[PDB]
RNA sequence: ACAUUUAAUGUGAGGUUGAGAUAUAAUAGUU
RNA sequence: AAGAUCAUCGAAACGGUAUGCUCCUGAAAAAAA
RNA sequence: AAAUAUGCAAUCAAUA
């Protein structure tokens, strides 16, 4: 799907309280 | 705060903690440690289907690829699933699934040795 | 009369921890309030409402 | 519709016949509160249902069956209502729709017209309590002799009296034994010597009241779940694999689905004597353990699955194969 | 009582019963959003 | 001559469904036939359900009007063996 | 838009054609017996062994390898268990276990408490309305006025999804079965059961 | 909670109308 | 919820096509550099 | 100051 959205999905885990890169790598 | 880990509201979805001390840590150590403590695990039980998960006891096994592919296929993405899971339905904490896990095998805590607590969350 | 040895003194003798009692002691009444819902394998055939 | 040729279905016997009915039901009113007043209910209908004192039950049961007795049968209605608002309202009703509708507009303001009615009012408060007000509650108690129903309850302790009287002639040792309350719950059924099982059934209306099958009744599994306190899968907890895997398996599922809801009682019965049979004729766990973890070592290596061709190499590269042995037009031509 | 159309019950009775019915609201929605599942069944790690 | 009248079970003064599974009202000869037939088998047919009367009206027909080969069922079954299952479920009072 | 072409079917054609049709949907409606069950598994599993193998089986044999390592599966130890087939159900042992009111005048519970259902009326309708078949109790730890390890006990044991500390209000929900008065009476029970273990602290 | 067992179960052997043309005895004796 | 405020590392340290191992759904998204 | 340790939506005080 879309970058930003792979991205939003992320930072969810991240508020969530997992640490994961930002990185788009 | 722009991007703490914790949400504002400092949610530790995938933290657990020992109840007998300070020592906390989160699902993929829980997962790390099970695999390590296999021999305390299978003496509080007591070529086999028991012992297939023993070669996992090595932590250069386990750094290396071959270890470290299959920690991650045991410890999945439980805070991604189908797309449809938003909303009200956004995944919740399995922490509580993971410390019935440890209580169950009785591994001991690295901190203090003990057997059972690991509540969820942290302390 | 004073006896000097006390349940838990007696029963400790075997083995169990009180920390170990009280949790045995909840689980025991949770699962017979609420059921046995364990996530043993192939329960989420049984927990999963049909469609038909 | 042919012309009217007999006068039996002339308007003015339509009307008189509407009129009769609507008399009858003021009839009915006026009896039923002759009953309220001849047989009244001290304390509140559901303060005697609770305190389930004879004498209650009895005149409770005495006033349902002498209204029942007089409930009347109409002729331009073939709905027994036995509530006489609804009787009065539907026969209104019939007669302002038969000759009072100038137009839409009344045919319309008919419902405002009879819910304008000062003596509508007063009955709309006077229905019968429906069971579930206590049946419910009763059923957290824990009550297992007990009937919303008046007369149905009259019956049980009339039963019962008449057995007390029967041996009423270490004597009340016998009678007391002859009392209902005093019968072993284990008893009541063989197949299933357990206490606490059967209930007190409900009285909530059952069935279709109109279709196809409209006096149906209610089903095999049905008929038995309407009296006990609260199903169980002890008819299936029997006979289980002799395997200990599978025998555990078998006793976790029953376990499970207990307390499932969106199982269906029959599909739960069906599904554990299906599965009890499949593992029966199933190979042993342990030698099922064995083989697979023998076929899939921890660690997956090269070649250790089946290799697959691309999906347009198989088959889009044109036409080069047909499985027919007995075709006119083989690949050859 | 005095004034019509009010409810004749006394206030401290319809606190009381104000009171339950908000905490029984509130373990009825924590239970709910607690066991809601969009793949009802599923227990993480357990065979999928 | 008329259909005879029907039984109310318990407080009723009508019952279509012992018309509808004697195929009375709606009137229908199959229907018809699979009553006799599953009444002579020993089947209680007014304690069975609308699905089971459907599938055992289209078996009977199938049966009577193509041959004894059909109807056929997946893994073995049989209709011997659909009959007596339905008997053991509503034996005939 | 034109008429297929027909074949003449050989007489080899007409001896060697199948004299029933295949099995359809239609037929396929009947349930799959036990044994074909058990047949498919079992030639399933032999196919896999036999080779048609895949990596996420691999990694469901991973998985279910470390389910069996915390404990969590039906596996038997062939020397701690290997070296009954009828038993009684949990609720039908809550049920014999139960004790129930000799009349309406004798209260099994003791204590303050509140029973709440809900009850759906209408039109006439065809279809019944869902989510009306549960129902639950309420009450204070207070009001049930208990010592403090027997409420600690009630605490834990209820969770705190069942315990609202603003109001110090505990409510038991019973959802599990599709009629009220089941629901009921498992309720009941259940509270009793509750209140039994309470009082073991 | 107080809770083995309705009758059989033999060869190493687990696949019960085969999940199917297209070079390797590969697999559940050897090949 | 993000784009926030604040405060660091900092320029192809951009870009993310591509690449066998891993995860989710489903009976079925297989093999593969 | 022996008070707090502080980011914001698209529903709900006729009930949080
Ligand atoms: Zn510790």
């Amino acid at each position: 799907r879309n970058k930003k959205i792979r991205m939003s999905l992320k930072k969810r885990r991240r508020r969530k309280g997992k640490r994961a890169p930002c990185r788009k790598k | 705060a722009a991007r703490r880990v914790g949400g504002i509201g400092r949610r530790c979805f995938l933290t657990l903690h020992c109840s007998a001390c300070s020592f906390f840590f989160q699902t993929s150590d829980a997962i790390k440690l099970i695999l390590t403590q296999q021999h305390h695990i299978l003496r509080k039980k007591g070529a086999a289907s028991k012992f297939s998960l023993l070669p996992l006891a090595d932590a250069s096994l386990l750094l290396k690829r071959r270890g470290a592919l299959v920690l991650r296929s045991l410890h999945g993405d439980p805070l991604v699933g189908s797309r449809r899971q938003r909303g009200e339905f956004a995944p919740q904490a399995p922490t509580a699934e993971m410390a019935k896990m440890l209580n169950k095998s009785c591994v001991p805590c690295p901190r203090c040795k003990r057997e059972g607590r690991w509540e969820e969350g942290k302390k | 009369m004073r006896r000097l040895a006390s349940p838990s003194l007696r029963r400790l003798q075997e083995g169990q921890t009180p920390h170990s009692m009280r949790k045995s002691a909840v689980a025991d009444a949770r699962k017979k309030i609420f059921g046995y819902a364990c996530g043993m394998p192939g329960e989420e055939q049984w927990v999963r409402p049909l469609q038909g | 519709d042919h012309y009217i040729t007999s006068a039996n279905f002339s308007e003015p016997v339509e009307l008189l016949s509407l009129a009769e009915d609507l008399h009858k039901a003021e009839i009915y009113t006026q009896t039923t509160e002759k009953l309220e007043k001849q047989w009244p209910a001290a304390g509140g209908v559901a303060k005697g249902i609770q305190g389930d004192q004879f004498f209650d039950v009895m005149a409770a049961a005495v006033r349902e069956d002498l209204q029942d007795q007089s409930r009347p049968v109409l002729v331009n209605e073939l709905t027994d209502h036995e509530n006489p608002y609804c009787m009065k309202r539907e026969a209104l009703r019939r007669l302002v729709l038969h000759a009072c509708t100038r137009n839409c507009l009344d045919e319309t303001l008919t419902d405002t017209l009879l819910d304008r009615r000062a003596d509508l009012q007063r009955l709309r408060s006077k229905a019968r309590l429906p069971p579930e007000v206590l049946e419910p509650l009763a059923a957290f108690v824990g009550i297992t002799r007990f009937s919303f129903d008046r007369r149905a309850r009259l019956n049980q302790k009339v039963t019962a009296v008449q057995h007390a009287l029967r041996q009423i002639s270490e004597k009340v040792e016998a009678v007391l034994s002859v009392l209902p309350e005093n019968f072993p719950s284990d008893a009541l059924h063989p197949h299933h010597p357990f206490r606490n099982h059967f209930g007190f059934e409900s009285s909530v209306p059952y069935g279709v009241v109109g279709s196809i099958s409209m006096g149906k009744g209610r089903k095999k599994i049905e008929k038995e779940l309407a009296r006990l306190r609260y199903p169980t899968l002890q008819r299936v907890a029997h006979s289980l694999p002799k395997d200990l895997k599978y025998r555990e398996s078998v006793a976790h599922a029953i376990r499970v689905l207990e307390r499932s809801r969106g199982w269906d009682f029959e599909s739960k019965v069906k599904a554990i004597n299906a599965l009890v049979e499949v593992w029966n004729r199933l190979a042993p766990g342990r030698t099922y353990e064995k083989i697979l973890n023998h076929a899939f070592p921890v660690f997956r290596g090269r070649g250790m699955v089946k290799k697959t061709r691309s999906r347009a190499a198989v088959f889009n590269k044109g036409l080069k194969y047909i499985r027919s042995l007995t075709t006119q037009k083989p690949l050859h031509a | 009582t005095v004034l019509r159309g009010h409810c004749p019950t006394d206030k401290e009775f319809i606190r009381r019963a104000l009171e339950e019915e908000q905490a029984v609201e509130r373990i009825r929605k924590k239970l709910d959003k607690k066991q809601l599942q969009w793949f009802p069944g599923k227990t993480p790690w357990a065979p999928k | 001559y008329g259909p005879e009248a029907p039984q109310p079970p318990a407080g009723l003064h009508w019952s279509w469904w012992e018309l509808y599974v004697k195929g009375v009202n709606p009137e229908y000869p199959p229907r018809q036939r699979m009553f006799a037939f599953l009444t002579a088998q020993g089947v209680d047919v007014l304690e069975m359900e609308i699905r089971e009367i459907e599938d055992v009206t289209r078996w009977l027909e199938m049966s009577n009007v193509y041959g004894e080969k059909f109807p056929r069922f997946p893994y073995d079954v049989t209709f011997q063996d659909k009959i007596e299952a339905l008997k053991e479920k509503y034996p005939l009072a | 838009r034109g008429k297929k072409e027909k074949v003449i079917l050989n007489a080899e054609q007409v001896a060697t054609k199948t004299r029933l049709p295949p099995i359809r949907l239609e037929d396929r409606i009947t349930p799959e017996p036990p044994a074909t069950v058990a047949r498919n598994i079992r030639s399933q599993i032999s196919r896999a062994v036999a080779g048609w193998k895949t990596k996420r089986m691999f990694t469901y044999r991973n998985k279910y390898r470390l389910r069996r390592l915390v404990g969590m599966t039906h596996d038997i130890d062939s020397d701690d268990e290997f070296a009954g087939r009828t038993f009684v159900t949990p609720l039908t042992k809550l049920q014999h276990q139960a004790a129930l009111p000799r009349s309406p005048l004798h209260a099994r519970f003791d204590f303050p408490h509140t029973v709440h259902y809900d009850v759906f009326w209408g039109p006439p309708q065809v279809e019944e309305e869902p989510n009306k078949s549960g129902c639950w109790v309420s009450f204070r730890v207070a009001d049930l006025k208990l010592s403090d390890s027997q409420e600690q006990r009630l605490l834990d044991i209820l969770g705190p999804e069942r315990y609202d500390e603003q109001t110090g209000v505990v409510c038991l929900e019973a959802d599990v079965f599709p009629q009220l008065n089941h629901n009921a009476a498992y309720l009941g029970d259940i509270l009793q059961q509750l209140m039994r273990e309470v009082k073991k602290a």
